[PDB]
DNA sequence: AAGGGAAAATAAACAATACATAACAAAACATATAAAAACCA
DNA sequence: TGGTTTTTATATGTTTTGTTATGTATTGTTTATTTTCCCTT
């Protein structure tokens, strides 16, 4: 053939039609009844989607150790009826449910900062419309699933909500017209009413902002029955895409969830302790398994203060229910580990969580571990730091030449010459020990120790490739550098 | 060197002045005209400069 | 001789020439403009033999 | 939506039906409408004649500079048989222009492709290196009658992959305006290439200037590789002349018997050539033809250089040739030399008969220096071997008498300066069939003083405008027009007799000093249609606010001009001036 | 011929602007493949 | 109708080109002080 200018031997194309749904049926009143209709809606679809729990089954399984902190860790989980979010579960269910009842049209948004119950009382908003709808009393719904971080593409969203709809694969610009045809035009005795979530509404909407407006003004057509619960984090995000004029013409309800109390990461702890809490196991001495109601009765109590300091620390910082189930999964792992320690259990009178497991759990995500890095470097590492808080102190210039840098050090080692460790270091730290290697300009390990500090983001280095006009910023702070160091013994009396 | 024009050749030369030489001491080096009227000319450098521009 | 980049200017893309604010300069050495004028027999040492040389 | 907001658009325009003329020749009749329309379109003829068999020579020469140019390039690029083998051998074209064709061998059991690099195909190392690789690999499917990574992994599976050993000529073109990092570092690319056995290259190099200028740019370590084998051609039209002599030659061919060249033209021809000597041979012809087209488009006697048209002689004719001042010369010496007084009667016009019989004598004679020309170049060539010399200069001392005035610095013509020696003679009414330049019209249509014609026409502007009488006291505003100047004119002057940096309030106060205030208010109130412009005359401000408003679009009209700076945005206050009259 | 004294020059501190390049955007230039769409047959 | 070829829509990759922001270098602006020769005496 010709001669190609370049080469693309790894493209993979999907097999998505190009024609919308508006060039399909010649005529409105030749649209069928599209709920009684075998492709739409997902009537069909529930057979490949429950193809690949056989991919990871294996038949071989001999008797795990299940023990009494393991019951606790698996019930602490995400995964695993909530009571803090009754006025914003009253709201959403209030507003879907007329919209349903009366084959309208309606948006939702929702806000609020990371973990606090929104994605989950929004799926329990539409499972409890769900169990309204299948006894009757509202007509039936179809709900998408729209994650904007579970997409490739920005405008994988179209494909998905139109694949959901009528199980047709179409390409995202032939989708959308399929969609707004669909909603617009086709009459409402012929579609059902669509719950669709816009879930992480900020993912989608970052490059061109022609993904919110659709969705939005979807909503406000007369023949389409569509209901869009968008949940994003903030709540100005409607109007600094959109505009002042389009969110006003748009009319949807506006709520935000704050972050819980302490009192109500309580009782979400607590509620899901209900089963355990205060309850007796059978655990055989051999093995370490427990069993709920060779063996003893043992029994398992949780300390109250426990989750109490466990409650007033999270919500004072974020106040997000994962970061306190967490740290009460992390606090019943370290008491298992030393009850696994204890009597050797391994894999294959009474137990508690006491509040220096729930502390201990606490504190690691708290500190910072910049000063226990930098107490137990080298030599050479901490003479690196130690050179550069004499440079930040004689100027205050937090941005030091790494040429100011070396003329330092080899002065501190220069100044210091009576002083015992420097004396018998600078025959090893210039020549590296023995002779035959000359005098140097750079210390050993000055290359090691420089890229030892860029790796670990303790320090700042701009790109230049003079080395020695080259500028050296930290990362970390002027205090906790000084507090390391402060810490050494041979570098505090020089 | 190079087969320039009579021309072009004199006008690299005015390039290599008005590169080096400073704008401010033109009028003592190439004025060469008597004046009708009233005026001072410019007195030229006053002391030489050893960067050697 | 702009084209031969023997003068040159400020580098932007697309410069106009026809602007206030594109300004000039030589890009040859001394050792070429030195051979330069002593084609046309003009003295351009004497130029520069008053401001250190 | 109007047409002139726009850009570039089209207009397809009407025609009328018929002009009733087969007219459409631009010359236009002279004599001031004297000469018939049958003397015009002979004049148009004859001229087109004259022209097309000037450049069917030119065009004969310039493919020969070419062909000869192919085929000298073409010796020197092939059976430099060197025994060491590692290396490449390079081609320095001096001087060249980047607009010849290089022709490679056919050579089979070799491939031979060329590739070609402009600088604006070389902003960096491996967009040079792809484009090369693709240069040679379309041009060997080409030959040949899967995809391949276009990098320098395709020389060495050359003959893998095609069964012929390859020999690969790089030309870049501008080298002059690439820059020399770059080409520094794809010769050291293409240094590798010479492991594999089965290749060799060969590079071109334009230099547009010099090789002094490029062996100061280059590193020290790429030279010594470019001097294994280097070759150095000079490639110019203007070296040894020989080409410029070729075009001069062919034009005195044409005018050889016709047209006379006066010396004030060939010194003109001589010196604007040495103004350009990149590209001469097309600004000698540019001269030449303007001339050219300037002689039949101005004089009526341009018919009478063929014979057969003598026959039309009128009378207008034996007015205007009369004054020709070798003819005056002729009857002042036939006044001292014979008395009486009937033969010079007979001359002149009150013989009408003899005058036009007097003109018949002297269109048949050779005016031989357009032979005696060719006589010496082609001496001067064979017998001494002589190469460096015009011909152009040759011919301009010829037609003043300057020849061994000129030859004498070849210093071996002194046994021959006797037999080449030649006198040039006037003859009479060689003024009239001559090409000079004693008007300005050719250093004012191919050269011009280009701001200087700007600066004097804004200065001056009186000869510019007419300046007219009569009809300024009908019109509205001619009682103003003798006492105010165009505002472009006005402006100019108080332009010029600042200095560097001006302020805009200062140069507004002056401007209106120089204004007529009772007229120009009389002048905006003579129309009696406009309201809202009478309204504004009978403000007390109305001078003040006319003069601003004349003022600054005389003071933008000068920015786009270029004659202003807007020194220091953000201020706006004062301006600098650019443009200094007589520079 | 002397000399006054204003133009010109020098220097130094400070402010304002230009410049070289980094980072990137976008349009021209280029290829690929499934779906539409002609189109023989 | 039916297979086959051709075009289009969608999708991504490549190279050139033009815009903008910014830290640093250059240049203008003002004020004090010293040298130079023109224009009065
Ligand atoms: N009120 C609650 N009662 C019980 N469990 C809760 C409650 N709120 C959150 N959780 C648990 O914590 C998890 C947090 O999920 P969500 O908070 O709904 O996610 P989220 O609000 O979307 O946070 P994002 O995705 O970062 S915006 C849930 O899956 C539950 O397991
Ligand atoms: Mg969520």
């Amino acid at each position: 053939p010709v001669i190609r200018k370049f080469t693309k031997k790894n493209v993979a194309r999907a097999k998505k039609k190009y024609t919308p749904f508006s060039k399909r049926f010649k005529s409105i009143a030749a649209i069928p009844d599209l709920t009684s209709l075998p492709e739409f809606y997902g009537n069909s679809s529930e057979l490949m989607a429950s193809r690949f729990e056989n991919k990871l089954k294996t038949t071989q399984k001999h008797q795990i150790v299940e023990t009494i902190f393991s019951k606790v860790k698996k019930q602490l989980n995400s995964s695993y009826y909530l009571p803090a979010r009754e006025n914003e579960f009253a709201s959403i269910y209030l507003s879907a449910y007329s919209a349903i009842e009366s084959d309208s049209a309606t948006t939702i948004y929702v806000a609020g900062t990371p973990g606090v119950g929104k994605t989950l009382t929004v799926r329990e908003v539409v499972k409890e419309l769900l169990s309204s709808s299948a006894q009757r009393e509202i007509p039936d719904f179809l709900y998408v699933e729209i994650n904007g971080l579970k997409m490739v593409k920005p405008t994988d969203c179209y494909e998905t909500l139109w694949n959901k709809v009528s199980g047709e694969r179409l390409t995202w610009a032939a989708s959308m017209e399929s969609l707004e045809f669909y909603f617009k035009r086709v009459p409402k005795n012929k579609k059902k009413t669509i719950v669709v979530l816009l879930d992480e509404l900020d993912a989608m909407v970052t490059k061109s902002q022609d993904i919110m407006y659709n969705f939005f003004n979807w909503t406000t057509y007369e023949n389409a029955k569509l209901i869009v619960i968008a949940v994003a984090n903030t709540m100005d995000l409607p109007e600094r895409q959109l505009g002042n004029k389009i969110t006003s013409r748009i009319g949807f309800t506006r709520i935000m969830f704050t972050g819980y109390t302490h009192e109500e990461l309580k009782n979400i702890i607590d509620l899901r302790l209900k089963g355990l809490n205060d309850s007796f196991f059978y655990v055989d001495t051999k093995t370490g398994n427990a069993i709920l109601i060779d063996v003893r009765k043992v029994r398992l109590r949780m300390s109250a203060d426990a989750i109490e300091i466990a409650s007033r620390k999270v919500a004072s910082v974020s106040g997000d229910a994962r970061r306190a189930l967490k740290v009460c999964k992390r606090a019943a792992e370290i008491a298992e580990k030393h009850y696994m320690a204890k009597h050797g259990y391994g894999y294959d009178g009474v137990q508690t969580v006491h509040i220096t497991h729930v502390m201990k759990a606490l504190n690691e995500t708290l500190n910072s571990h910049v000063i226990t890095f930098m107490t137990r470097l080298s030599f050479t590492a901490k003479l690196f730091i130690y050179a550069l808080l004499n440079l930040m102190k004689k100027n205050g210039s937090q941005e030091q030449e790494l040429g100011d840098i070396v003329d330092e050090i080899k002065l501190l080692i220069e100044v210091n010459g009576s002083n015992k460790f420097v004396m018998e270091i600078a025959k090893t730290l210039f020549q590296q020990g023995s002779d035959n290697i000359s005098e140097q300009l750079r210390i050993i390990s000055w290359d090691f120790v420089l890229n030892q500090l860029l790796d670990a983001g303790i320090l700042f280095k701009q790109t230049m490739k003079n080395d020695r006009i080259c500028c050296v910023k930290l990362n970390i702070s002027v205090e906790e550098a000084k507090r390391a160091m402060n810490e050494d013994e041979t570098l505090r009396n020089l | 060197t190079y087969d320039l024009s009579i021309i072009s050749k004199y006008l690299l030369i005015a390039s290599y002045i008005c590169s080096y030489l400073e704008p401010r001491y033109d009028a003592s080096i190439f004025s060469r005209k008597t004046r009708i009227i009233q005026g001072r000319a410019a007195y030229g450098r006053r002391k030489k400069k050893e960067v050697n521009p | 001789l702009h084209t031969l980049k023997l003068i040159a200017t400020t580098m932007n893309k697309n410069i106009d020439y026809l602007s206030p604010k594109v300004r000039w300069k030589v890009n040859v050495p001394w050792e070429i403009i030195k051979e330069i004028s002593e084609s046309v027999h003009f003295n351009i040492s004497d130029y520069f033999s008053d401001i250190h040389e | 939506f109007a047409d002139a907001q726009r850009s570039h658009y089209t207009v397809y325009p009407s025609l009328p039906q018929s002009n009733k003329n087969d007219k459409h020749i631009p010359f236009v009749k002279l004599l001031s409408g004297k000469e018939s329309e049958v003397n015009v379109e002979k004049r148009w003829e004859l001229y087109h004649q004259l022209h097309s068999h000037f450049h069917d020579q030119v065009d004969h020469i310039i493919d020969n500079i070419e062909a000869d140019l192919k085929a000298e390039i073409s010796d020197l690029l092939y059976s430099e048989t060197t025994q060491k083998r590692r290396c490449f051998n390079t081609i320095f074209l001096l001087g060249s222009d980047s607009t010849t064709k290089i022709e490679l061998k056919d050579e089979s059991s070799r491939y031979n492709v060329l590739i070609e690099l402009t600088p604006k195909e070389s902003p960096n190392v491996r967009m040079m290196l792809r484009r090369s690789m693709y240069k040679l690999y379309s041009a060997a499917d080409a030959e040949e009658h899967n995809d391949v990574s276009y990098d320098l992994s395709l020389v060495e599976n050359f003959k893998r992959l095609f069964g012929k050993d390859l020999a690969m000529v790089f030309n870049f073109k501008d080298v002059d305006s690439i820059n020399f990092n770059t080409l520094d570092n794809f010769i050291i690319l293409l240094k590798s290439a010479f492991k594999y056995d089965h290749v060799k290259i060969s590079l071109i190099f334009n230099i547009n200037t010099n090789l002094s200028n490029i062996e100061k740019n280059l590193r020290q370590s790429t030279i010594r590789l470019l001097k294994r084998n280097y070759h150095k051609l000079d490639v110019s039209s203007n070296k040894g002349f020989k080409y410029g002599n070729q075009i001069f030659q062919s034009f005195l061919d044409t005018v050889d018997g016709k047209l006379n060249l006066s010396d004030r033209f060939v010194e003109f021809i001589l010196s604007k050539m040495a103004n350009n000597t990149n590209h001469n041979l097309q600004l000698l012809t540019k001269m030449l033809d303007y001339s050219l087209m300037s002689y039949f488009f101005q004089n009526a006697f341009s018919v009478f250089i063929d014979p057969v048209n003598v026959d039309f002689l009128n009378d207008d004719y034996l007015k205007i040739l009369s004054r020709c001042p070798t003819f005056m010369f002729f009857v002042e010496g036939l006044i001292k030399q014979h008395a009486p007084a009937d033969e010079i009667l007979s001359l002149l016009t009150n013989k009408n008969r003899g005058l036009e019989e007097f003109f018949v004598e002297f269109l048949v004679r050779e005016n031989p220096i357009n032979g005696h020309a060719k006589f010496v170049a082609r001496f001067l060539e064979e017998e001494l071997n002589i190469t460096n010399f015009n011909l152009i200069e040759l011919y301009h001392n010829l037609l003043i008498g300057k020849l061994d005035s000129y030859l004498d610095r070849w210093s071996a013509c002194k046994e021959y300066k006797d037999r080449l020696h030649f006198e040039p003679i006037d003859t009479i009414f060689q003024e009239l069939f001559t090409l000079d330049n004693r008007s300005g019209l050719l250093t004012q249509s191919i050269f011009p003083s280009y701001k200087s014609n700007i600066e004097d026409n804004l200065l001056s502007w009186e000869q510019v405008l007419p300046s007219l009488d009569k009809e300024n006291y009908d019109t509205l505003s001619g009682d103003l027009d003798k006492i105010m100047a165009p505002v472009l004119g006005q402006l100019f002057k108080l332009y010029r007799e600042a200095n560097m940096t001006i302020n805009i309030y200062d140069f507004y106060i002056a401007f209106r000093e120089t204004l007529p205030k009772e007229e120009i208010l009389n002048f905006i109130r003579k129309d009696p249609s406009n309201t809202k412009l009478l309204e504004l005359a009978e403000t007390p401000d109305a001078f003040d606010k006319v003069a601003l408003i004349l003022f600054m679009q005389a003071i933008f009209a000068f920015e786009n001009m270029g004659l202003i700076k807007f020194q220091s945005t953000k201020s706006y206050d004062l301006v600098e001036k650019c443009v200094w009259r007589g520079i």
